[PDB]
C-alpha cells in the first residue's frame, strides 16, 4: 500500500465535487494540506503527520549527495551532441577589486551568455515539467542539491551543491502560490491573518 | 618509583600556540610548544644574519622561476623559429580550410592568443604535465627499449621462419587552449594524438574518445606538447609551428626537486605485489564511526 | 556420559553453595598442610574489582567464616600470581559433594556481541590492573560465538587496551617487579543462545542477581595466558 | 544436450496432446528444457556410433 | 508545511485460505520403503526414518491451478508507524558531534550503535537491534516513505495502483535477456515510461542517483554501512539488478515467480524483521511480479473522513476532492470486505 | 476454533495481537443476536458454529444416549423457557421429536 | 545436531554425482554450524575474493567450522561434523604429501602452477573451492613467511620488496613448490604486527644481562659452523650498531636464581605470546596415510 | 595528539643522529579541503638550507647542478637524480580528526594542562596532527633555513607548501 | 585399538614377574605399527652419550605414547589412549601427585641410577621409561636446566659454583632432587648449547631490531603501547650505553637483504625453541589411588 | 478529561477511559516488568492508538 502526504493540488484546476456533504473553515489549517488519515486493522480513524516521520527525515543518510554525484558521473555528460549547448559553465577565480571597476569591460565583447541549467528549469510551467519535452530532468536528482555539468579546464564535470533554503527549488517542482498558502499557514500560526 | 614521560609530560602541557604562514602568504597552520619537549633542555644557540636570508631568498626566487623561466624559453623559441621560417608556416593537422577567407584576422587572433598565454601560465600547464612522467626511472628505462627498438636492423628470414614474432598507436599529448574572446585560457588539457591513414597530419581527440573540435572555431588557439617533448603551436586550420621546447638553461637538480612523479611507498590498502588491482583507500570518516 | 570427582568439603565455605551451580576451583594455598583447597568463583568475585560494591558486601555478609578468611588470606600472598595458583576442576553437581570433568553473578558476566549466535562457548577471564595501589584482578566470564583462540586473544587486546598500557606502564615505572601476563583465556565448554535466563537467586536468606545457564557442556580447558 | 537420436528412433507411445497455449508458444518461451526445434527433416538421426 | 510531499508505502501481510484444482493424476509419485538410521544418546537412542519421495509431472501445460479466495486473520496492524532509519543505518551519524546529539535527542533514538565485523556476522547470523515493545495489540508494523514533490499530479498517478517510483518497471513489457533496452527502459529520461505517457512522475524516485536509488538499492546499500536484518517495503521496486536479472521469458518468470520471488518475515515480532532459511512460512509476493504497489483509501481533513465512513457502502471506491483537499480510494474495497466478513 | 490453537502451542506477540482482535470484534458483533435478528439460517448457521466449537470428551460410549433410528447424540445445549420458545418456533424444520 | 543435510537448487547430471562420488571424507568449511543448510554458503565460494588479502581469508576460515563430506545420493550431501577426538578419515586434493607421523591445519588453497582451476564441482557461476590440508612445519612456514612479508615490506617502494618477495613467496617443500597469491597488507596484519612488536620489544627489555652477552662468550670459546654464521650474523648487527669493538665480558655481578627463574618464565610467557601468531592449533594427528598419498586416518 | 608524544620521543631518541629538533603541527579547513584530509595518505617534509639545497644530498654542492642536456635516453640525470630525491623526502608521524573541535577545548579533554596566555577560542572543521623535524646542523641554529611539507594522496598527487624557519621562530626563539 | 610387542629374548618367570609390576604404565613408541619388536619400544633407541636431554623432549613431543595393559607368554598387550577417555596410570615418576593436577611427559634425568629400572635390562638394552611430573613442576625444572646451562660457559668463579648448587637441589611437596648438570668434562652437550645460544641471539636481535621495525610500524597510526614500547626501549637505551662509546651511528637506511635474514633467523631460532617452550599437557587426574601408586587420570593431548 | 483531545478517533471506537491500552493480552506471560512499563511508562506509545 502507498499513499501521499502534502501533496499539493493547483489552484488554477482548482475544484470541489463534495460541498454539500461538507464544508470547512476558510482557515487554511484545514485548507492546506499537512497531516493525512488512515485507517487501521480495526476499522478505526490514525493519523500520519510530519512529527512521526522526523524519525526518517532527519537521518543523514538523505544529506549525503557524494554517491548520487559518483553515480552522476559514472553517468557523466548527457551523450547527444547537439544537447551539449547547456552545460557551459565556469568556476574560476579572478581578482575582484580590479573587476569591480572593469566590469564595462566585460560587456565590451559582442558575444552572448550561454544560459545555465537552473535557469534553463524555471521557464517551465507546472504540468509539463514531467513530459519528455523537458531537458533538464536528468539534472534533477534531490530534493536537497542541484546538480549540474561545468566546462572547467575543458572538461565537462559534474558539479553538486546544496540548496540552502527551499527557494532555490525549481518553479516546476515547488511553483508560486503555493509558497503564498505556505505564507498564509504561516501567517495563521502566527496569528496574523488579518494583516495589519 | 619514577613517573613515567607520559605524566609529566601530560601536566606539563603547552606554554604557547601561535599561527604562522608559508612564504606566498596562502597556508595558515598552528604550532604547538610543550615545555616538556628536549628541544627546550637542549639550550641551542641561534642566529640570523641578513645575508644569509638574502641567500634563501635568492635560492627561494630560482626555486620559483624555474617553469616560468621555462615558459619564456618556450616562447622565445616560438619567436626564433618564426623568424627562422621567415613566418610562413606549414600544416600538421589534419582540418581543412577554405580559400576565400581572410587569414590577416585569424593570424592577429595568433598574436593576439600567444600574448594572453604569456599572461597567464602557470606551474600547472600543458608542458609541465608532459615533462613530468619523463622524470620518472621508467621513463629512461623505456627511453633505451624505444632506442634500441626502432633503431633494429631488418630482419632475415630465418626469424621470420623461426623466430618469435614483434609487436606505438597512439600517443598521449597536452595542451593549452587559448580563448581570445572570452579571455579565458586553459593549462590542463589531455588529449590522444593519432595519425591520419590517408595522410600524415594529426587527429586529435578527447581521453573518452570523442573528437576535440575547437580547431574549426577561429577564435580559439592551441599548443600542443607531446610526451618526447616535442612542440606544435597551432591556430585554425591546422597551420603549426613546429618545435621542441628547450630547457638545456635550467639546472638538474632545481627541475627535479621542484616538481618530480613521486614512486609510492607501501602503506596499508596496496598490495605488496607491484600491479594488482588496489583494494578500497582507507578513507577516515567524520560520518561513520571511527571502529 | 560424566566423568565423577567425589569431594569432601568443610563447612566453612557451605554458603552460597547448597545449589547445583557452582564452580569449585583447587587453588594452591600458601599453607601447605591441606596443600590447596576448593575455592568457589563466588569468593573470586568479593576479591574482584569489576563487581559491584553491593555484592562485595552481600559477599562480606555471607562469608563470615574462617576457612573463607584463611582462603581470602592465602589468595592475598601473590601479586597477580593467581594464574600460577588456581586450578579448576568443573562444576558441582549436587552437594561432600560431586562434580563433573550452571549459575553465574549478573555483575561479572558479560559479552560483546549480542548474543543471537547458537552455538556459544563460555571462557573465563582474569585481568590484571595496575593503576592500583599493586593489582586489581577483574575477574571475567564471557560467552562468545567465536571459537578460534588466538581472533579471541585479538579482540580482547581490541578490548582490554587500558590493562595492556597499564600492564607497560607497571613494567617501565617498577623495574624490580616483574609481572608475568595480564591475564588467562581458558574455556569451560559452550551453551545454546536460549538457556542464558536473567533471575533470581535466594539463598541463606539472602538475595542474588543471577544469570542461569541451563544446557552447559562442560569441558575443562588450560590456564592459556595472554597479555 | 539429450540423445534426440534416441527420440527419434526408438519406438514411441502415442497420445492424445493438450498443450494450454500454442506449441510454437510454448517452444519459443521456453516452458521446458532442450527444446528441439528442427525444421524440414534434418538427417543426422540416421548415423550411429 | 515543508517544500515536498512524502508518499509512503508498506508492505502490509494476510493470512489467507487458497484453494488449489488439479486434474486427474497430474503428478505421479514414486515413493520407497523407508529407511531408518540409528543414533544412540547416553539413555535414548534416536531413529531418523526417511522416506524418498520423487515427483514426475505428467503434464505439458498447467495441470494444477490455485485461487487465493478467503481471508480470515490480518497478522500486520495496517499502522503509521514510521519505519526507524536510525535502526538501519546504524553508524551514519553527523559531522559536527553536538547537533548530531541535538538531532538524537529531537527524535527518539539514542547512540550510534557498533556494527559487528565478517567474523561475527559470519558467526551470528542476525543483529536484531529494536527490540520487542511492551504491548503488541495490533501486531506488527511498517511505514517507509519517499520524498517527493507536492506537483506530482495524483489522479494519474495515486489513484490506480502503480509503481511507487515513477516509472513502469514490469519486466514483461521489456524483450527477455535484454539488459540494455530494460536499462533503457526504467532509467532513460528521453523517452516515455510505458504506463503514464511523461517522463517521469518524480524525478526523486525514478532515476537512477535520486535518493531512492541510494536508499533502497540494496546494491547500493552495500556501499554505506546499512543493516540487512530489517526490511524495507521498498525493496522491492528499487532493486534495480534483481529486477533486470528477473527480465526473462514469461514462463520462466512464472516459474521464478511461483518458486524465488516469495519473501520471509519473521512473525513473532512486532518490527519487520527478514526471515532467513525460512522453511516455516513463506509470504508470497504478486506485487513484486506486477512491479507496482495498491492504493489505501488515504483523505486530507477528518470531516472527510467522516462523510466518508458515515456514508454507504461502496464509498472507499469512490475517489472526491476539495479546493484543497482530497480522498484517494482503495481499488478494492478490502476494509469493506475484511471488516463485513469480521 | 477458527485457528489451531491448542494450549500445548506457544504464541507470539503477532498471534496475541491478532486473538484479541477478533475477540473484540466478535464481542461486539455477536452480543444479543436474537435481538439483532430473527433469520432462520444465520443462526442456524450460528448455532452449527457454537456446537462443533467444542472438542470431544475422551471417553464415549456408543451404545449409550442413542436415539431411535440409529442417530447419536453429540451434546446437550440448554437456554429458558423464553429462548427455547423462540427457537422452537424459528427452527421448526430442524427440530425432531423422538 | 551432528549430520548437517545440505541441499542443491540445481540438478546434478551424471558427471556431477561422478566427481561428487569422489570426494568422500574431504573437509569442508561450514560457517554456521546448523541443520537445514544450504550449498551456496557451503565451501569457501562465497567467502574467496582475490584482491582482498589472504590473511582475512585464513582467519575466517580458522573460525569457520569443519565438516566432513560423505554419501551424497542425489541433491543430498549429508555433511558430517567430527567429534572431538574420535579417529576419522581424510582425503586431500592438495598436491603436499604427507606422513604418518605429524600434525595438520587447514589453509586457503594457493595456486600449485599449473592452474588448473577445477575442482570438479560447478553448478553456473557458482563454484567450489576446498581449503588445502597442509602438514605443520609448512604451515607455520607460510604463517611466519606471510608475517615477514607484512613485517618488512612497510614504507618501501615496489622493487626493494619485489626483488624480496620473488624468492619469499616461493617455498620448496618436499619436492613441491608453493607461491602465495595475496600479500596485501590489512588491518588486521596490522594488529598482528603490533602483537609482534610488543612482544619482541618484551623480550628486549626483561632479558637478562648475562643473554644479551651469551653469545660473545661462546665466540670467544667455541668455533663452530653455525656459530661461525651466528658471529657473522651478531658481528654485521654490531657494525650497523656500532663501529666500535665489543668488548669482553666479565665476571656478571648480578646473579640470582629467583632472579633468572622470575625474568626468564615471564620471556617464556612473552615468546609464547609471540609464537601464538605463527603457530597453529592442530586440527589432525595422522594414524595412517595411505600409499598414493590420496586418504589419510587421522585422530582428531 | 598522540603523535607528539611519540614524535618527542623519538625525536629525542634519534638526536645524536640527524640533530633534528621535532616540531609539533596542526591543520585546518585553512589549508587543504575535508575531502582532502578524510583520505590523506602522508606528509612529507624536508629541511633546506638557505645555501644548501637538501640534508640529503652532499652539502658542498652537488654533481646534479650540470644542466639538464635534453637527452631522449637519461631524461634528466638518470635514477640517480630520482633515488637521490626519494633520499631527500623523510616522512612524518600524522593523524586525523575529521569531527570538528576546538583544541583549546579538545586539548582540555584529553588530559593535558592548556595553559595559554589568554583564551582565542579557535575554531576548526577537522585537526590534522604531524610534527616535523628541523634540522640544526650542529647544536647552533639559522633562521634562514627553509622547511618545505608535501601532502601525498593516494591517487599519487601531492600538494607543496614551504616556509622559512625564521617567521616559526619570531617571538619564540627571542623569547630565550 | 592394541598393540602386541614382542621380544626376541629370551625372557625368564622371574623377568615376567619383575616386568608386570609395570603393569598400567606411559611407555614411548615412535610410530603405531600394530605388531612392534621390543628394540623400539622405550627410549633406549634414543638414549646414548651425545644427544643430551633437549633430544630426549623434542623426539619425546612427537613419540606416540601408550599405556601397558596386559603381559603374556612372549607378547605385550599395549593399549593406545583415547582423547577424553580415563584410563588408569601408576606413577612410576619421582614426584607424587594430588587430586587436580595437571601431568606432562618429560624424559628421565637419572639415566642408569642405582635402581637401574628395579633391574629390567638385557643384552645391550636398559628399558628405560620417561618421567611423568606435574606440569608447573615441568616447566619449572625447565627453566632450572635452562639457566643452568647459561652458567654452564662461566664456570671459572666460586660463586657460580655456589650458584648452581643451588641450582641442582630442588624444592617440592616432600621431595627434593639433584639436577644433573648438563656441563660434563666441562663442556655443554650440543642440545643444551643450541638452545641456549639461539636463546641468547634471539633476544640480541630483539633488542637491535625492535627499535626500526616499532618506527616502521609507528610511522602508521599510532597508540599510547607504542609511545610506552618506544619509552621503554628508551630506558634500556639509557640503562645500557652508559659506558659505551657516544656516536654509535646507527642509520635509517638498510639494504633490505639484511633484514629480511635477521627476521628469518629469528624467526627460525626461536622456532627451534618451542619444544621446550609449550609444555603440552597430556594428562589431569580425577582420582588418586592411597600411598600414591596409581591414579585415575584422564587423557589429553 | 482535558479538552483537547479528539474525539473524533477516540470515542467513537471503544477504547479504555484511562487514555492508555491496559489490555494485559499484548504483554508476556509472567513478565511484571514489561507489563508495568507498558502500563506507566509515557516512553513508549501503546499498541492501541
Amino acid at each position: 500500500f502507498f499513499f501521499p502526504v502534502g501533496l499539493y493540488l493547483p489552484e488554477d484546476r482548482g475544484y470541489t465535487t463534495v460541498e454539500s456533504k461538507v464544508k470547512l473553515n476558510d482557515t487554511v489549517r484545514n485548507a492546506l494540506p499537512t497531516t493525512a488519515y488512515l485507517l487501521n486493522r480495526d476499522r478505526a480513524v490514525q493519523k500520519i503527520d510530519f512529527v512521526d516521520a522526523l524519525k526518517t527525515l532527519c537521518h543523514p543518510v538523505l544529506h549525503e549527495p557524494a554517491p548520487c554525484l559518483q553515480t552522476f558521473t559514472e553517468r557523466g555528460p548527457p551523450s547527444e551532441p547537439a544537447m551539449q549547448r547547456l552545460l557551459e559553465c565556469r568556476f574560476q577565480q579572478e581578482p575582484m577589486g580590479g573587476a569591480a571597476r572593469r566590469i564595462p569591460h566585460f560587456y565590451r565583447v559582442r558575444r552572448e551568455v550561454p544560459r545555465t541549467v537552473n535557469e534553463m528549469k524555471q521557464d517551465f510551467v507546472v504540468t509539463d515539467f514531467y513530459k519528455v519535452g523537458n531537458i533538464t530532468l536528468y539534472t534533477e536528482l534531490h530534493p536537497f542539491f542541484d546538480f549540474t555539468h561545468c566546462q572547467e579546464n575543458s572538461e565537462t564535470v559534474a558539479l553538486c551543491t546544496p540548496r540552502i533554503v527551499i527557494g532555490n527549488l525549481p518553479d516546476g517542482l515547488a511553483p508560486g502560490p503555493f509558497h503564498e498558502l505556505r505564507t498564509w499557514e504561516i501567517m495563521e500560526h502566527m496569528r496574523l491573518r488579518p494583516p495589519p | 618509583d619514577e613517573v613515567a614521560r607520559t605524566d609529566e609530560w601530560k601536566g606539563a602541557g603547552v606554554s604557547r600556540l601561535r599561527e604562522v604562514w608559508d612564504v606566498q602568504h596562502r597556508v595558515r597552520l598552528r604550532v604547538l610548544w610543550y615545555v616538556n619537549s628536549f628541544w627546550r633542555s637542549r639550550e641551542l644557540s641561534y642566529d640570523d644574519h641578513e645575508v644569509e636570508l638574502y641567500r634563501a631568498l635568492d635560492a627561494y626566487r630560482a626555486r620559483i622561476a624555474v617553469e616560468y623561466v621555462l615558459i619564456r624559453a618556450v616562447r622565445d623559441e616560438i619567436y626564433a623559429v618564426l623568424r627562422r621560417d621567415g613566418g610562413a608556416l606549414p600544416q600538421r593537422f589534419a582540418c581543412h580550410v577554405s580559400r576565400n577567407m581572410s587569414w590577416r584576422v585569424v593570424w592577429e587572433l595568433c598574436r593576439h592568443a600567444l600574448a594572453l598565454w604569456m599572461d597567464w601560465a602557470d606551474v600547472r600547464s600543458c608542458i609541465i604535465k608532459a615533462l613530468t612522467p619523463r622524470l620518472s626511472r621508467g621513463a629512461a628505462a623505456a627511453a633505451q627499449r624505444a632506442r634500441r627498438q626502432r633503431e633494429r636492423s631488418a630482419p632475415k628470414p630465418q626469424e621470420l621462419l623461426f623466430g618469435p614474432r614483434n609487436e606505438p598507436a597512439e600517443q598521449t599529448w597536452y595542451a593549452d587552449v587559448v580563448r581570445c574572446v572570452r579571455a579565458q585560457v586553459d593549462l590542463g588539457v589531455e588529449v590522444r594524438a593519432a595519425r591520419c591513414p590517408r595522410t600524415g597530419l594529426w587527429i586529435v581527440r578527447d581521453r573518452r574518445g570523442r573528437l576535440r573540435r575547437w580547431l574549426s572555431q577561429p577564435e580559439v588557439c592551441v599548443l600542443y606538447v607531446t610526451p618526447d617533448l616535442d612542440f606544435y603551436w597551432v591556430l585554425p586550420g591546422g597551420f603549426a609551428v613546429s618545435s621542441r621546447v628547450t630547457l638545456h638553461g635550467l639546472a638538474q637538480r632545481a627541475l627535479r626537486d621542484r616538481f618530480q612523479n613521486f614512486e609510492a611507498v607501501l602503506a596499508r590498502g596496496m598490495h605488496v605485489e607491484a600491479g594488482r588491482q588496489e583494494p578500497e583507500t582507507p578513507r577516515v570518516s567524520g560520518r561513520r564511526l571511527p571502529f | 556420559q560424566a566423568l565423577t570427582a567425589r569431594f569432601f568439603v568443610p563447612e566453612g565455605l557451605v554458603e552460597f553453595e547448597a545449589q547445583p551451580g557452582a564452580l569449585l576451583i583447587r587453588m594452591e594455598t600458601g599453607c601447605d598442610s591441606p596443600r590447596h583447597l576448593y575455592i568457589s568463583l563466588y569468593l573470586l568475585g568479593i576479591r574482584a574489582s569489576n563487581v559491584s560494591a553491593s555484592t562485595r558486601c552481600l559477599l562480606e555478609s555471607v562469608y563470615t567464616a574462617s576457612a573463607a578468611r584463611a582462603a581470602l588470606q592465602w589468595l592475598d600472598l601473590g601479586p597477580h600470581l593467581l594464574h600460577r595458583r588456581l586450578e579448576t576442576l568443573g562444576c558441582v553437581k549436587t552437594v561432600l559433594l560431586t562434580c563433573v570433568m550452571l549459575m553465574i553473578p549478573k555483575d561479572m558476566y558479560l559479552t560483546w556481541e549480542e548474543t543471537r549466535g547458537r552455538l556459544q562457548y563460555v571462557y573465563l577471564i582474569i585481568v590484571y590492573d595496575y593503576d592500583g595501589p599493586e593489582t586489581r584482578p577483574g575477574i571475567y566470564v564471557l560467552t562468545s560465538s567465536i571459537a578460534h583462540w588466538q581472533t579471541l586473544v585479538d579482540v580482547a587486546r581490541g578490548k582490554f587496551a587500558r590493562e595492556r598500557c597499564s600492564f607497560v606502564n607497571r613494567r617501565i615505572t617498577r623495574p624490580r617487579q616483574i609481572p608475568l601476563c595480564t591475564g588467562v583465556i581458558q574455556k569451560l565448554g559452550w551453551c545454546l543462545a536460549d538457556d542464558i535466563h536473567t533471575s533470581f537467586l535466594v539463598h541463606k536468606e539472602l538475595k542474588l542477581s543471577v544469570v542461569r545457564l541451563d544446557n552447559f557442556s562442560v569441558e575443562l580447558g588450560d590456564f592459556r595466558e595472554f597479555v | 544436450m539429450e540423445n534426440w537420436s534416441a527420440l527419434e528412433l526408438l519406438p514411441k507411445v502415442g497420445i492424445p496432446t493438450d498443450f494450454l497455449t500454442h506449441v510454437k508458444t510454448s517452444a519459443g518461451e521456453e516452458m521446458f528444457e532442450a527444446l528441439r526445434i528442427y525444421y524440414g527433416d534434418d538427417p543426422e538421426r540416421y548415423n550411429i556410433h | 508545511h515543508p517544500g515536498f510531499a512524502l508518499t509512503a508505502v508498506r508492505t502490509d501481510t494476510f493470512e489467507v485460505d487458497m484453494l488449489l484444482y488439479s486434474g486427474k493424476s497430474c503428478t505421479s509419485v514414486i515413493i520407497n520403503n523407508p529407511i531408518v538410521t540409528k543414533e544412540e544418546r547416553d539413555i535414548s537412542t534416536t531413529y531418523h526414518v526417511t522416506q524418498n519421495i520423487n515427483t514426475v509431472d505428467m503434464g505439458l501445460g498447467y495441470t494444477s491451478n490455485t485461487c487465493v479466495a478467503y481471508v480470515n486473520r490480518v497478522r500486520t496492524d495496517m499502522g503509521v508507524r514510521v519505519q526507524d532509519l536510525f535502526r538501519v543505518f546504524p553508524m551514519n551519524v553527523y559531522r559536527h558531534d553536538e547537533v548530531d546529539r541535538w538531532i538524537r535527542h529531537a527524535a527518539g533514538v539514542e547512540r550510534p550503535q557498533l556494527l559487528d565485523t565478517e567474523t561475527i556476522s559470519m558467526l551470528t547470523f542476525g543483529s536484531m537491534s529494536e527490540r520487542n515493545a511492551a504491548a503488541t495489540v495490533h501486531g506488527q508494523k511498517a511505514a517507509c516513505e519517499l520524498i517527493l514533490t507536492p506537483v506530482t499530479m495524483d489522479v494519474n498517478y495515486f489513484k490506480i495502483p502503480n509503481n511507487p517510483r515513477g516509472r513502469a518497471s514490469c519486466m514483461l513489457a521489456v524483450d527477455p535477456y535484454d539488459t540494455e533496452a530494460a536499462t533503457k527502459a526504467i532509467y532513460d529520461h528521453r523517452e516515455a515510461d510505458a504506463q503514464t505517457f511523461a517522463a517521469t512522475h518524480n524525478p526523486w524516485a525514478s532515476q537512477a542517483g535520486c535518493l531512492s536509488d541510494v536508499l533502497y538499492n540494496t546494491r547500493h546499500r552495500e556501499r554505506l554501512g546499512y543493516n540487512s536484518k530489517f526490511y524495507s517495503p521498498c525493496a522491492q521496486y528499487f532493486n534495480t539488478e534483481e529486477i533486470i536479472a528477473a527480465n526473462k521469458t514469461l514462463f520462466k518468470t512464472i516459474d521464478e515467480y511461483l518458486l524465488r520471488a516469495k519473501d520471509c518475515i519473521r512473525g513473532d515480532t512486532d518490527t519487520q524483521y527478514v526471515c532467513v532459511e525460512g522453511t516455516e512460512q513463506l509470504i508470497e509476493n504478486p506485487c513484486r511480479l506486477t512491479q507496482e504497489a495498491l492504493p489505501i483509501l488515504s483523505t486530507t481533513t477528518l470531516a472527510l473522513m467522516e462523510t466518508k465512513l458515515k456514508g454507504g457502502a461502496g464509498a472507499f471506491a469512490t475517489s472526491e476532492t476539495h479546493f484543497g483537499n482530497y480522498v484517494v480510494g482503495e481499488i478494492i474495497p478490502l476494509q469493506q470486505s475484511m471488516l463485513f466478513n469480521s | 476454533v477458527e485457528n489451531a490453537t491448542l494450549a500445548r502451542q506457544a504464541l507470539n506477540r503477532i498471534q496475541r495481537s491478532n486473538i484479541l482482535q477478533s475477540f473484540k470484534a466478535k464481542m461486539l458483533a455477536t452480543l444479543f443476536l436474537l435481538n439483532r435478528t430473527r433469520d432462520r439460517d444465520y443462526v442456524l448457521k450460528f448455532l452449527t458454529r457454537l456446537a462443533e466449537a467444542a472438542t470431544d470428551s475422551i471417553l464415549d460410549n456408543p451404545t449409550t444416549y442413542t436415539t431411535s433410528s440409529g442417530a447419536k447424540i453429540s451434546g446437550v445445549m440448554v437456554s429458558t423457557a423464553n429462548v427455547m420458545q423462540i427457537i422452537m418456533s424459528l427452527l421448526s424444520s430442524h427440530i425432531t421429536k423422538e | 545436531e551432528a549430520n548437517i543435510f545440505c541441499t542443491f537448487d540445481h540438478k546434478l547430471s551424471i558427471a556431477d554425482v561422478g566427481k561428487l562420488t569422489k570426494l568422500v571424507a574431504a573437509v569442508v568449511p561450514i560457517p554456521q554450524r546448523l541443520h537445514l543448510i544450504k550449498h551456496y554458503q557451503l565451501g569457501l565460494h562465497q567467502f574467496v575474493d582475490h584482491t582482498r588479502g589472504y590473511v582475512r581469508l585464513r582467519g575466517l576460515l580458522r573460525n569457520m567450522t569443519l565438516t566432513l563430506m560423505r554419501r551424497v545420493e542425489g541433491n543430498q550431501i549429508l555433511l558430517h561434523v567430527p567429534t572431538h577426538g574420535l579417529l576419522y578419515t581424510v582425503l586431500n586434493t592438495g598436491p603436499v604429501t604427507w606422513e604418518k607421523g605429524d600434525a595438520l591445519c587447514v589453509l586457503p588453497p594457493l595456486f600449485h602452477g599449473p592452474l588448473a582451476r577445477e575442482n570438479l564441482l560447478t553448478l553456473g557461476q557458482w563454484e567450489l573451492v576446498l581449503p588445502w590440508i597442509v602438514p605443520m612445519p609448512l604451515a607455520l612456514e607460510i604463517n611466519q613467511r606471510l608475517l615477514i612479508m607484512g613485517l618488512f615490506s612497510l614504507d618501501r617502494s615496489y622493487e626493494e620488496v619485489k626483488a624480496a618477495v620473488q624468492q619469499l613467496q616461493t617455498i620448496t617443500f618436499r619436492d613441491a613448490t608453493f607461491t602465495i597469491p595475496d600479500p596485501v597488507i590489512d588491518q588486521h596484519l596490522l594488529i598482528d604486527m603490533k602483537t609482534a612488536c610488543l612482544s619482541m620489544s618484551m623480550v628486549a627489555n626483561l632479558a637478562s644481562e648475562l643473554t644479551m652477552t651469551y653469545v660473545r662468550k661462546l665466540a670467544l670459546e667455541d668455533s663452530s659452523m653455525l656459530l661461525v654464521k651466528c658471529q657473522e650474523l651478531l658481528m654485521r648487527l654490531d657494525r650497523e650498531r656500532s663501529v666500535g669493538e665489543p668488548r669482553t665480558p666479565a665476571r656478571p655481578q648480578h646473579v640470582s636464581p629467583d632472579d633468572e627463574i622470575a625474568r626468564l618464565s615471564a620471556l617464556f610467557v612473552m615468546l609464547r605470546q609471540l609464537d601464538d601468531l605463527i603457530r597453529e592449533q592442530v586440527v589432525f594427528t595422522v594414524c595412517d596415510v595411505s600409499p598414493d598419498n590420496k586418504s589419510a586416518t587421522c585422530i582428531f | 595528539m598522540e603523535t607528539h608524544l611519540y614524535s618527542d620521543l623519538a625525536f629525542e631518541a634519534r638526536f645524536a643522529d640527524d640533530e633534528q629538533l621535532p616540531l609539533h603541527l596542526v591543520l585546518d579547513q585553512e589549508v587543504l579541503s575535508n575531502e582532502e584530509a578524510e583520505t590523506l595518505r602522508y606528509v612529507y617534509y624536508r629541511n633546506v638550507d638557505s645555501a644548501g639545497r637538501s640534508t640529503g644530498r652532499a652539502p658542498g654542492g652537488d654533481e646534479d647542478d650540470a644542466p639538464a642536456s635534453d637527452d631522449a635516453e637519461d631524461a634528466v640525470g638518470g635514477d640517480r637524480a630520482f633515488d637521490r630525491e626519494r633520499r631527500t623526502w623523510q616522512r612524518a608521524c600524522f593523524r586525523v580528526l575529521p569531527r570538528p573541535l576546538e583544541l583549546l577545548d579538545y586539548l582540555r579533554q584529553s588530559g593535558l594542562t592548556v595553559t595559554l596566555e589568554k583564551e582565542q577560542r579557535v575554531r576548526m572543521f577537522y585537526a590534522v596532527f604531524t610534527t616535523l623535524g628541523l634540522r640544526c646542523p650542529d647544536n647552533r641554529l639559522s633562521g634562514a633555513q627553509t622547511l618545505h611539507l608535501r601532502l601525498v594522496w593516494p591517487d599519487g598527487s601531492y600538494r607543496d607548501w614551504e616556509f622559512l624557519a625564521r617567521d616559526l621562530l619570531r617571538e619564540e626563539m627571542e623569547a630565550n
